[PDB]
């Protein structure tokens, strides 16, 4: 199979940017490659075929050069309809791949998350098992590092974490933090703790409670 | 590129 | 004018089959040929195969050979996607979709349907418990609490949430579900309301799982 590899991965931008995306495939695809555009929830929208050529309908501060194996796509002054995921695809030869996605996202000026923490419900408390939820609001940029600790114990294995997609208005991020144990183990122990590290914080911030 | 053959023109 | 739109969203056992089919308006469905590409959740684009809707003439990857079938119905203008023999690596959003095929080769896949989703799981279809994520009882005077719903263990994809009957949007973080390793799906729902407004207003979540016809709506108040 032919590989795409698409660089870089994540990019952060602003509106009026211009931004090239880079292809490499595996192999010489000669000019046998499409550009692709998707954003959450929805399917691609063709942007290039023929690596250089405008599909009907498509802004033309979309453009994209390349032959073989070396192929790059430029938006010449990025809107706010355009931050979303781009991939490329070959068609040389089968199977038909697509390159793993480049993610462009909107630059905003760091922004610390504030953090609040939730112990279980009583009523969740009778079904036997306890959700602590730990959330982190509006900040900037995505990477953070989120840590339990019970009775100053470290966690591991026993939590999932979501995410937002950007948002639209502030371009910040939240994320949550869910803690899952079993009522018994949740009844031993007294003190339920989030760390939450980020670029934002002077340094991390604990934020916790006292079962009961 | 990879092609499946005719197909209906009009 | 060219539009692809494909059947609803399934839900199977594994190793079941799924028969996801997909109609052509506005074209010639006899003139393009057609692809089938689908995305796991938080994945990439994973090509399975195409047809060719004038002869059915089919080209199916290697990784899906054997399990993957593509048919075509001309009466009905329909392009059909078998998958057997189903585990959860199968799960994930399924896509037709069209090729310019100038010169009858593969070009650029310009109209896609708009996805099938399809789940494989041993789970049942269950609705949700909701609990409430009570505002702390150490809000900060003057300036912003924080107060949610947790929406845990039901089966299938999705759930929709809303505040105050739909009155309350600002602030609103209603996160992706995860799937938890019993099975089931949990998200959680939370929004930021000055301090002030605790007790004096009324913060009610509305949550809905149309899969097993569950509307809940719980209250959330401090403790």
């Amino acid at each position: 199979d032919i590989q795409l590899t698409q660089s870089p991965s994540f990019l952060s931008a602003s509106v009026g940017d211009k931004v090239t995306i880079t292809c490499r495939a595996s192999q010489g695809v000669r000019n046998e490659l499409a550009w692709y555009q998707q954003k959450p929830g929805k399917a691609p929208n063709l942007l290039i075929y023929y690596a250089s050529t405008l599909q009907s309908g498509v802004p033309s501060r979309f453009s994209a050069t390349g032959s073989g194996t070396h192929f790059t796509l430029t938006v010449s002054s990025l809107q706010p309809e355009d931050f979303a995921t781009y991939f490329c695809q070959h068609m040389s030869s089968y199977p038909l791949t697509f390159g793993g996605g480049t993610k462009v996202e909107i630059k905003r000026t760091v922004a610390a998350p504030s953090v609040f923490i939730f112990p279980p419900s009583d009523e969740q408390l009778k079904s036997g098992t306890a959700s602590v939820v730990c959330l982190l609001n509006n900040f900037y940029p995505r990477e953070a590092k989120v840590q339990w600790k019970v009775d100053n114990a470290l966690q591991s294995g026993n939590s999932q974490e979501s995410v937002t997609e950007q948002d639209s208005k502030d371009s910040t991020y939240s994320l949550s933090s869910t803690l899952t144990l079993s009522k018994a183990d949740y009844e031993k122990h007294k003190v339920y703790a989030c760390e939450v590290t980020h670029q934002g914080l002077s340094s991390p911030v604990t934020k916790s409670f006292n079962r009961g | 590129a990879v092609g499946l053959g005719a197909v209906f023109l009009g | 004018q060219e539009v692809l739109v494909q059947s609803g969203a399934e839900v199977k056992k594994p190793g079941a089959s799924v028969k996801v089919s997909c109609r052509a308006f506005g074209y010639t469905f006899t003139g393009n040929a057609l692809h089938w590409v689908r995305q796991a959740p938080g994945q990439g684009l994973e090509w399975l195969g195409w047809i060719n809707p004038h002869s059915g003439d089919t080209t199916t990857s290697q990784k899906f050979q054997g399990r993957v079938y593509m048919t075509r119905d001309k009466s009905i203008n329909t392009a059909f996607l078998d998958v057997t023999r189903l585990t959860s690596d199968d799960t994930g959003i399924y896509y037709c979709a069209r090729d310019k095929y100038y010169g009858n080769e593969a070009v650029g896949m310009d109209v896609w349907g708009q996805g099938t989703s399809v789940t494989v799981s041993s789970a049942s279809t269950k609705g949700p418990s909701v609990f409430p994520l009570a505002p702390s009882s150490k809000s900060t005077s003057g300036g912003t609490a924080a107060l949610g719903c947790l929406v845990k263990d039901y089966f299938p994809e999705p759930v929709t949430v809303s505040w105050n009957s739909g009155a309350l949007t600002s602030g609103v973080h209603t996160f992706p579900a995860v799937l938890q390793s019993s099975g089931l799906y949990s998200l959680s729902s939370v929004v930021t309301v000055p301090s002030s407004s605790l007790g004096t207003q009324t913060y009610i979540c509305n949550v809905n799982h149309k899969p097993s016809n569950t509307k809940v709506d719980k209250k959330v108040e401090p403790k």
